[PDB]
RNA sequence: ACUGCAGGGGAGACUGGAAUUCCUGGUGUAGCGGUGGAAUGCGCAGAUAUCAGGAGGAACACCGGUGGCGAAGGCGGGUCUCUGGGCAGUAACUGACGCUGAGGAGCGAAAGCGUGGGGAGCGAACAGGAUUAGAUACCCUGGUAGUCCACGCCGUAAACGGUGGGUACUAGGUGUGGGUUUCCUUCCUUGGGAUCCGUGCCGUAGCUAACGCAUUAAGUACCCCGCCUGGGGAGUACGGCC
């Protein structure tokens, strides 16, 4: 039972899930539905289907709160991160703006040792 | 090279209005080979905006 | 001596009448060193690129000075240790 | 600053002493010394309630200024570094210019000459002294009060040092040595600066009979002794003490601070 | 460092007609200083290594200047020597 | 010597922001994490996600390159202080003062060692999961020393251009860094030419077993030094020095 008519979609796209969060412009978070929460496991989680699936429910779910437009900031090196926003569009939601917040060190914090696989 | 072209035009870190042009629209150094600079007054620019960027004249991120 | 140039950054919350005589303090210890001051230009409020110490906001002023070493490095010292001041940056207008 | 011996007898191999280079007047201000007595770690009972004391060279006590309330705007002079036995951290004699000879705890980088100020308009100089209102924050300071007049009781051994996280409302915080955070009233007072000395840990007393000049005496392991006399005591060869460690009057170990304190309010974090 | 004046003070003392700013004695006067210097600087900062080679050169070379001007005259080494120091 | 010039050359002090981790609080609810696929693991006692505040350490995105500096190892957040070398011009000065260098001395990546401090992230050893016939591994989840700082030691690397130093000479073409310089001096072109010092590519003579090198020689010559004498045993034993 709240009332946000315009809030912000936060999509977090990996390697290995999505998860979208929608909040209020305050940073306060609505509804959060990801890929896991959707009947999904395992290596499926990183599909673009699945990360639709994800975007669908955590729209539906705030529009059940009342907002009616979101901001979408996108961030990670994953393959939904286009289709969640497809999927927010056709789900009864209007974006307008996109912006990518990926956090970008300055030459920070040293990286784990590279894969001899 | 604007600089060698055109001597006795300063570069320094509170120009700002000089160095709006050689950052990109995200606030970062624009390349020297798409500016035309030579070495030293590409080095000098970098300074200034290094400079600047530290004093809060310039952000270290407009994301 | 050589000739340094001090530019300030100061709290918002002064007025930008009494910074002019706050700041004279800071030059009669390099008056009595034995240095010059040249122009101590004022720039008023000013919005910063970003957030200093929680403010979005400072009095940028430009000190200008001409004196030996250490007399500049007990001024800036007496800066950043002062309360009002946020940020201080020495350079020297020669090479 | 430290002096390695040679090994010239078995009981001085690894043995090392101060180099003694900060200390200038080998003789105490007479005027300022008080006497002191041994007590053996007895009480006014006259039974030992901390054992392990006793013997020991003889001290006379020198008068720390731990308050340094009265002289506020009076300037003082360093006069001489001194020796103290009754502390890790050398002490300064000061000269007011009134007038008036203190001592106080020699902070680091505090040469015989300087001059030392008191108060609220003070210089952020190591000696000064000052209410917490008007030292900023991320300070090393030492010599801090807990109340507002209650005298100098944090951070006074030799290389200590109190680091001034920040003032709230009338409250400061302090991280102090052993680490933990406290939160005290920003009208109370510190020195600035680290207690000086700070080399002095690593001293090797090279005998037994080194440290009964500084006064400890022989400490015997309980497990060596018989039931009757430590709850580790007995066995027939050598034991690990047949049951968990006790001290000898059977406490268990673990924490000991009361756990409902009055002070626990300001106690941000307990040490790690 | 060695300022053009303060080379001066060292020319004007040790040099030899008025103008010398080559011949062994100017040479290794401004040598001399040029290490006396030095030397206070790497007195602090002990880990100068890489300023610490260049007195090692300089020495070498003054080394060579003497041992030159006292193949030529040792009269003239003797006097210098004296004016400067030795071991 | 004077006058200019370029530079991540070195040391010390102070200082900046992005990001990771953790702590406190708000929102919020069931997953998150991870893989070729999973499990161990974290979470439902309120995680991941998101917002605000704080602590702390380490490394410095864009500039940035093939480019610069250094004897080599190496050197890039900023400012100040101190300090070494190089190049060009002048031709003012000295007048062969040069080159090399057995032994010797100094410097010398990383790992490692001692004493003290610090410890975000990473991560030998170690533990669990997975794979496998087995898996003392590769992959995953954790994780100590270490990596960092101060002061000493150690003295080794495919420490490489697998090419010791100095000097002179022997077609050119074409990039790029630092100067000077007439003329074309505006042809504004900061272009062309000439000269000096670097750093690359391509190429003639010449050399080479070949590959290739080729004015930065592995060519033509002279000076000094180090080293080689079939493969193993072996850069090992014994002796000695540290
Ligand atoms: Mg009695
Ligand atoms: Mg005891
Ligand atoms: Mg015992
Ligand atoms: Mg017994
Ligand atoms: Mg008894
Ligand atoms: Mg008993
Ligand atoms: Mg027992
Ligand atoms: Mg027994
Ligand atoms: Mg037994
Ligand atoms: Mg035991
Ligand atoms: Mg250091
Ligand atoms: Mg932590
Ligand atoms: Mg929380
Ligand atoms: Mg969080
Ligand atoms: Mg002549
Ligand atoms: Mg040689
Ligand atoms: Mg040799
Ligand atoms: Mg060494
Ligand atoms: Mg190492
Ligand atoms: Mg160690
Ligand atoms: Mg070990
Ligand atoms: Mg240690
Ligand atoms: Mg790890
Ligand atoms: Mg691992
Ligand atoms: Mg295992
Ligand atoms: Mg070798
Ligand atoms: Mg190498
Ligand atoms: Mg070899
Ligand atoms: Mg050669
Ligand atoms: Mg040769
Ligand atoms: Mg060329
Ligand atoms: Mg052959
Ligand atoms: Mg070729
Ligand atoms: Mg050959
Ligand atoms: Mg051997
Ligand atoms: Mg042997
Ligand atoms: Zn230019």
């Amino acid at each position: 039972k709240k009332n946000v008519p315009h809030g912000a979609a936060h999509i977090k796209s990996t390697f290995n899930n999505t998860i979208v969060t929608i909040t209020d412009p305050q940073g306060n978070v609505i509804a959060w539905a990801s890929s896991g929460h959707v009947g999904f496991k395992g290596s499926r989680k990183s599909t673009p289907f699945a990360a639709q699936l994800a975007a669908e429910n955590a729209a539906r779910k705030a529009q059940d709160h009342g907002v009616r437009k979101v901001d979408v900031f996108v961030k990670g090196p994953g393959s939904g991160r286009e289709t969640a926003i497809r999927s927010l569009q056709a789900a009864g939601l209007e974006v307008g703006a996109i912006s990518d917040v990926t956090p970008q060190p300055h030459n920070g914090v040293r990286p784990p040792k590279r894969r001899r696989v | 090279c604007v600089f060698c072209a055109k001597k006795d035009q300063a570069i320094d870190y509170k120009d700002t209005a000089l160095l709006r042009t050689y950052i990109s629209e995200r606030g970062k150094i624009r390349a020297r080979r798409v500016t035309g600079n030579c070495v030293q007054h590409q080095r000098d620019i970098a300074l200034a905006v290094k400079n600047a960027r530290e004093v809060a004249l310039l952000p270290f991120t407009s994301s | 001596m050589r000739p340094y140039e001090i530019m300030v950054i100061l709290d918002p919350t002064l007025d930008e009448r009494t910074v002019a005589p706050s700041l004279e303090t800071f030059l009669n210890v390099v008056r009595k060193d034995g240095g010059k001051v040249e122009k101590v230009d004022i720039w008023g409020k000013r919005r910063l690129a970003y957030e200093i110490a929680k403010h979005a906001e400072g009095i940028y002023v430009v000190i200008d000075v001409k004196a030996a070493p250490a007399t500049v490095s007990e001024l800036d010292r007496q800066l950043s240790l002062n309360e009002s001041v946020l940020r201080t940056k020495v350079m020297r207008t020669d090479k | 600053a430290i002096r390695k011996y040679k090994p010239t007898t078995p009981g001085r191999r690894g043995a090392s002493v101060s180099d003694f280079a900060e200390i200038t007047r080998s003789t105490p201000e007479k005027s300022l010394v008080r006497p002191l007595h041994g007590r053996g770690g007895r009480n006014a009972h006259g039974r030992i309630t901390t054992r392990h004391k006793g013997g020991g060279h003889k001290r006379a006590y020198r008068m720390i200024d731990f308050r340094r309330n009265d002289k506020d705007g009076v300037n003082a002079k360093v006069a001489h570094i001194e020796y103290d036995p009754n502390r890790t951290a050398r002490i300064a004699l000061l000269h007011y210019l009134d007038g008036e000879k203190r001592y106080i705890i020699a902070p680091n980088g505090l040469s015989q000459g300087d001059v030392v100020e008191s108060g609220a308009n003070a210089d952020i100089k190591p000696g000064n002294n000052l209410p917490l209102r008007n030292i900023p924050a991320g300070t090393l300071i030492h010599a801090v009060e807990l109340r507002p007049g209650g005298g100098a009781k944090l951070a006074r051994s030799a290389g200590s040092s109190i680091q001034l996280l920040g003032k709230e409302a009338s409250y400061a915080s302090l991280r102090m040595p052993s680490g933990e955070i406290r939160r005290v009233d920003v009208r109370c007072r510190a020195t600035v600066g680290e207690v000086g000395n700070a080399e002095q840990a690593n001293i090797n007393w090279g005998k037994a009979g080194r440290m009964r000049w500084k006064g400890k005496r022989p400490s015997v392991r309980g497990v060596v002794m018989n039931p009757v006399d430590h709850p580790h005591g007995g066995g027939e060869g050598k034991t690990s003490g047949g049951r968990h460690p006790v001290s000898p009057w059977g406490k268990p170990e673990g924490r000991t601070r009361n756990a409902n304190k009055s002070s626990n309010k300001f106690i941000v974090r307990r040490r790690r | 460092a060695l300022t053009a004046e303060q080379k001066k003070e060292i020319l004007r003392s040790y040099g030899l007609h008025e103008t010398d700013t080559g011949s062994p004695e100017a040479q290794i006067a401004l040598l001399t200083k040029r290490i006396a210097d030095l030397t206070e600087h790497l007195k602090v900062h002990k880990h100068d290594h890489h300023s610490r080679r260049g007195l090692l050169l300089l020495v070498g070379r003054r080394r060579r200047l003497i041992k030159y001007i006292s193949q030529i005259d040792v009269e003239r080494y003797r006097s210098l020597i004296e004016r400067l120091g030795l071991r």
